[PDB]
Formats: C-alpha cells, structure tokens, sequence
C-alpha cells in the first residue's frame, strides 16, 4: 500500500493540485549543513562569500548569513553606514583623531620614521573603524617587516567573538586583495593581521606629513593601553 | 489550439511560476515559439531573473518537468542554464541541450559546487543527475531522493561579485512530512492511469 510510490505517483498526485506541491515545498524548510567548522589559522581572502565567524576558544565554526541566531535577532538592517570608498572613509574620519586614538597611539609609540609608512597606507585605517564598528574596540599593533611596508595586527577583546557577515564583506571587497586579510590567535585573545600583498601591490597615496605629526602631539598613553601594547608587542615579537 | 505543443508548452510554463520560487514577484520572460521544441535550441521554455536573497527550488522544477515530458513521450531530458550576462543573472530552461557546448563557448560551463563565483561572461549548466552527483557525498544513500532532501539554489547578488550557492533542504518534522506524503499518494490512487 504506502510501498510502490513512485516518483510518478508523487508528480501525478500534484498534477492534481498544486497546493500539495507547495505543502510538500513548505515542509522541506532546514538547510542541511549551514555551520562549518574551521581551525587557525585562516586566511580570510580565500575564503567563501557570504559567511559569518563564530570563533570561541573550545571550537572556531563558520556558519551562512541566511542562518546565524545573532545575525537574525539583532536589527539584521542594523546600521548601514557608507564606507564603501577606501579613501573616502580614510579622508572622513582622519577628522576624528579624538577617537581612534589607540591606532595613533600605537603607530607613534614606534616611531621608527614608519609612522610616515602608516599614514602612506589608508587601508589600515579602514580596517580599524569597520573592525571597531562591528566587533568592539580594537587594540592595534604595528610591526615592521622586512618589507618597507608595516604590517598591522589588530587585536580583538573577546573570549567569544562573532564576526559579522558584513564586516567580511567590507573588508575583503574594498581593502582584500590590495592587503592581505587573516586570523590568528595571539596569547590574551584572536587577531586580523593585516599585511601587504608581498611586494607585488603598492597602490594610493597621500602626503599630509608634519600636518598630522604636530595634530598627535604625544598624547598620552594610558597604562592600561601602555601594558597591553608593550606585551604584545613583545609576543609579535617571538613570533 | 495547437493543443499538442501549444497546451504542453502553457502547462510548463504555469509549473515553473508556481513552484519555482515560494514567495516574490519572479520576472519571468515566457517564449511564444515552436522552435522550443525543435532540435539544437537556442530558445529557452522561460527565462526566470534572479533576485538577491531569493530561494529558487531548482531541483523540484526539474524532476516535475522531466515527468511531465516523459509521460508525453519526449525523449530528450531538460537542462537548466543560469547565466551572468553582466546585467543580471538569468536562468534559462531549455528542454534539450542547446548547442553552446563546452568547446570554448563563452565561460567554461561551471559544474555544481557549495558555492559558485559566476563572473560576467559565465554560465552553470545543470543536467539530468547532476542534482544526485551534488547531494551524493553530503547525505546518507536512504535520503538521497529528491522526497527527502532537495536541491535549491540561492542568489548572493552584489555589485562587487555574483556567487550562486547551492544548498540542500530537508524536512525537519518527518512525520509532518510523512502526513503530506499521504496526502499526495492518497490523490495519486484516486486519480485514474491510462
Ligand atoms: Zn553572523
């Protein structure tokens, strides 16, 4: 009786009326392997379009847009604001040196003349405000390669840290493939390295120089920040 | 009239605007032309636009059109082709194998994956078990047909890049599912065969 249903049978029954076909249609309503697990470290670039991070200390997965809890209760429009120029973002909120004060901070407490390669590099900020946007204040470490060119690491507060899909979006479309994008883990908690794409991409410029030198004046630095910094540098540094 | 073609061609078309999409306005162009049917077409059944967001049960569509073509005795089985032409993405249902083959005609014709960057100039081309190729390594053998697990292709649409991801949809109450299943063998049994 209910054996022998074949397929011809199932279109058959429909042809009859196509309110069963959108019943059955209805029913079949979960995607079968929306999470991903995933292990550091991962280069971001490489890596599918539309995807969330929900990384945690025990386990790192990534999980579909369409189907991540906190992307879905929160205001999934949330706020859409326009950093969609690199360079327009860049020359927006250089304005705002009163906040993003820890990236100054960090870039001058080096000094190594490289601060004049931060500021060649617009992009690093970009990184900065979506990443502040997003996913909480950052703690940004600048690093000196072998290359002219400084490599960045920007250091996000968070036992368990969920990376928007929007965010990624940002980030690899309009800074991706000039800068390298990756995550990695240092000690105290997880990290997006910045970094120059070898040697083979050098684009955009801007030349504000002593402007933005006198405008910092050496601010000062907070203890707590002055800690946090000096240890991480000291742990890039062992790596 | 012209029932035989005509009549078969409006059934067709009335099945994909009914179960391709559950929900939204589809902009869908119908083809008014007997060379449908006639061998190496360059013409589509209907060309379907796709929509950011949207989910398209591909899959369905697929296997009701292959039914519906056998039981009028057409040999050839259909083929599903969405292409990127730089405008928007379109989905094109060709009965038969068109003549744009894999021997340098436009952007390599893309097999099935979970995710699918479709640049300008692009096209995926399904066929008749494609769908089961796909769904083969990512369910157990009972549940690879179609009445348990279900293809389906959503649209990721953004200026910056196009990507087709296919996913696979299950029934979360089986026994939900079972009741509908009765349902339709129930019609199935009324319903009287040759
Ligand atoms: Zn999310």
């Amino acid at each position: 009786d209910r054996s022998h249903f074949s397929l011809r049978d199932f279109f058959r029954g429909i042809s009859a009326n196509f309110e069963l076909g959108k019943d059955f249609l209805r029913e079949m309503n979960t995607p079968i392997h929306v999470s991903e697990a995933v292990f550091l470290p991962l280069s971001l670039c490489t890596l599918s379009p539309g995807r969330c991070l929900r990384l945690s200390p025990f386990g790192h997965s990534l999980t579909l847009g369409s189907h991540c809890e906190i992307c879905i209760n929160r205001s999934q429009v949330h706020v859409p604001q326009e950093f969609s120029s690199t360079q327009l973002s860049f020359f927006n909120n250089v304005h705002k040196i009163i906040p993003n004060k820890t990236f100054y901070v960090s870039l001058l407490s080096s000094s190594p003349s490289a601060v004049k390669a931060g500021l060649s590099q617009p992009s690093l900020l970009y990184a900065y405000l979506v990443t502040g946007h997003f996913c909480g204040t950052i703690c940004p470490i600048f690093s000196t390669n072998g290359k002219g060119r400084l490599i960045m690491h920007l250091l996000l507060q968070g036992t368990s840290l969920h990376i928007p899909e929007t965010c990624l979006k940002l980030l690899c479309e309009n800074i991706g493939p000039t800068y390298e994008l990756a995550v990695d883990l240092v000690g105290d908690a997880f990290c997006i390295k910045v970094s120059p794409r070898d040697t083979v991409y050098e684009k955009a410029v801007n030349v504000d120089e002593d402007a933005i030198y006198e405008a910092i004046k050496d601010l000062e630095c907070g203890d707590e920040l002055r800690l946090q910094i000096i240890n991480y540098t000291q742990l890039i540094l062992e790596n | 009239m012209a029932s035989p073609e005509e009549r078969l061609l409006d059934e067709l078309n009335n099945v994909i605007v009914s179960f391709l999409c559950d929900s939204g306005s589809l902009e869908v162009e119908r083809c008014s032309g007997a060379h449908v049917f006639s061998r190496g077409s360059s013409q589509p059944l209907c060309t379907v636009k796709l929509r950011h967001g949207q989910i398209y049960h591909l899959e369905f569509v697929y296997k009701f059109l292959a039914f519906k073509l056998k039981n009028c005795n057409y040999p050839s089985s259909p083929v599903f082709v969405i292409s990127n032409n730089g405008l928007a993405t379109t989905l094109r249902c060709f009965l038969h194998e068109p003549s744009g083959l894999r021997s340098g005609q436009s952007g390599p014709c893309l097999g099935l994956s979970t995710d699918v960057d479709l640049p300008k100039n692009s096209i995926i081309m399904l066929g008749q078990d494609d769908f089961i190729k796909f769904k083969s390594p990512l369910v157990f053998p009972a549940e690879l047909d179609l009445l348990k697990s279900m293809v389906v292709c959503r649209a990721y649409i953004t200026e910056h890049r196009t990507t087709m991801q296919f996913l696979v949809f299950q029934a979360a109450n089986a026994q939900k599912a079972s009741r509908v299943m009765d349902m339709i063998s129930d019609m199935s049994q009324q319903l009287s065969r040759s």
